[PDB]
């Protein structure tokens, strides 16, 4: 499954990834700490516990990407 | 040895359990990490002074003591109990201010984002958290004992004492772990020129939650992104039910003014540099003015040029 993180990036994921699993990804190309990750999808934060399937982020979802004030 | 002890531990001030202590080894080495009337005495030797009272453990736990420590707090990281307990004690040096029936956290330690965190949440009709230790913090902040919950709140939110941290951020965090006690709703119509339409709904406290737009205008716009079947996909707003309506933003300069009256109740300020340490202000709309709480502090304008992050809204009836 590939999904986008807004600039635009695409990963490739799976459904049962944490939301730090993704953020552990986004460092990796990125370089932003994932303290510092505020992800956004349908308006919704995104809690590192919880996986992409509870979100329900399906196919070429698109996850905004907010960084932690102060930056 | 020389003293026999037997103190009662605790990680939930529900249940306990004896431990039989010496004073020959500090608290940290015989039973680990422990807590006494908000104090870490982990590293101090058994006093028999302290014989049968009760300790809030934070480490060493039992296999029962991790079953209560699940119950009441939910899945938390191996460092969230030192952590609440530490956050604690920082706490009690703060000092919430009640002028006119209104709470607010007087300035302390770059906290200013709590008070923008705490005074919306006040705001927030009908919600209620799910996890116990919140909801408990939260009746007792509610009752004139704000120390639990900020200290919690900041524990879940990860939030280190003494430094500046999103107000908007926390804001969610905390909600994330909450529900809604009435009825909400928020009907998005979605389409796609190949797949077709398909409506989506979600109740609740996310139908009156959104991180995003600021405006309710920018929230019933349509929006386009990708379908799963690689194509352009569309989105809008076509019902929306609700209590409040809170819509959180970047820090956004916009001119809010008393001359049209304008329709949110209260919004976040974000005042500096974005990239430096800026200053949380919360704001309200009594009467026919802004009524800014600055940590304690209170004023009234009738203009504001400002940084606006998070807005609040009544009640939305909404349909198409
Ligand atoms: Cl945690
Ligand atoms: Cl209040
Ligand atoms: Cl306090
Ligand atoms: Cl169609
Ligand atoms: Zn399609």
């Amino acid at each position: 499954m590939r999904i986008f993180v807004e600039l635009t990036i695409t990963l490739e994921v799976e459904p049962s990834d944490t939301i730090e699993n993704v953020k552990a990804k986004i460092q990796d190309k990125e370089g932003i700490p994932p303290d510092q990750q505020r992800l956004i999808f349908f308006g919704q934060q995104l809690e590192d516990g919880r996986t992409l399937s509870d979100y329900n982020i399906v196919k070429y979802s698109t996850l905004h990407l907010i960084l932690r004030l102060p930056r | 040895q020389q003293l026999t002890i037997e103190v009662l531990v605790t990680v939930d001030g529900v249940n306990f359990r004896t431990v039989v202590l010496n004073n020959k080894n500090t608290y940290r080495s015989q039973l680990g990490c422990v807590f006494f009337n908000g104090a870490d005495i982990s590293d101090t030797i058994p006093d028999e002074k302290q014989n049968g009272h009760s300790l809030y453990l934070a480490d060493n736990l039992t296999a029962d003591e991790t079953k209560a420590l699940k119950e009441l707090y939910g899945p938390v990281d191996p460092t969230f109990l030192h952590r609440f307990y530490s956050l604690k004690a920082a706490v009690h040096g703060w000092k919430m201010v009640v002028c006119d029936k209104v709470r607010s956290l007087k300035l302390s330690d770059n906290n200013c984002y709590l008070n923008a965190v705490i005074m919306t949440l006040d705001l927030l009709k009908d919600i209620k958290f799910v996890i116990p230790a919140l909801q408990h913090a939260f009746m007792k902040h509610k009752g004139g004992d704000s120390t639990d919950f900020i200290a919690l709140i900041m524990a879940y939110g990860n939030c280190t004492f003494g430094a500046p941290d999103d107000a908007s951020r926390l804001l969610h965090t905390v909600l994330a772990k909450a529900e809604l006690c009435c009825s909400a709703r928020m009907v998005w119509r979605e389409w796609c020129n190949v797949c077709g339409i398909k409506d989506v709904v979600l109740q609740g406290l996310k139908a009156c939650c959104y991180v995003g737009v600021q405006t309710v205008e920018d929230l019933r716009a349509r929006m386009t992104y990708v379908c799963q079947c690689g194509g352009e996909r569309h989105r809008q707003l076509v019902e929306h039910t609700t209590p409040w309506l809170l819509l959180s933003g970047t820090p956004n300069e916009k001119l809010v003014t008393t001359s049209t009256a304008p329709d949110f109740v209260a919004f976040n300020v974000f005042q500096g540099i974005e990239t430096a340490v800026g200053h949380y202000v919360h704001a309200r709309l009594k009467g026919g003015l802004i009524l800014k709480f600055d940590s304690g502090t209170v004023s009234k304008t009738s203009d504001w040029k400002c940084k606006v992050t998070d807005v609040l809204f009544p009640g939305q009836k909404y349909s198409s």
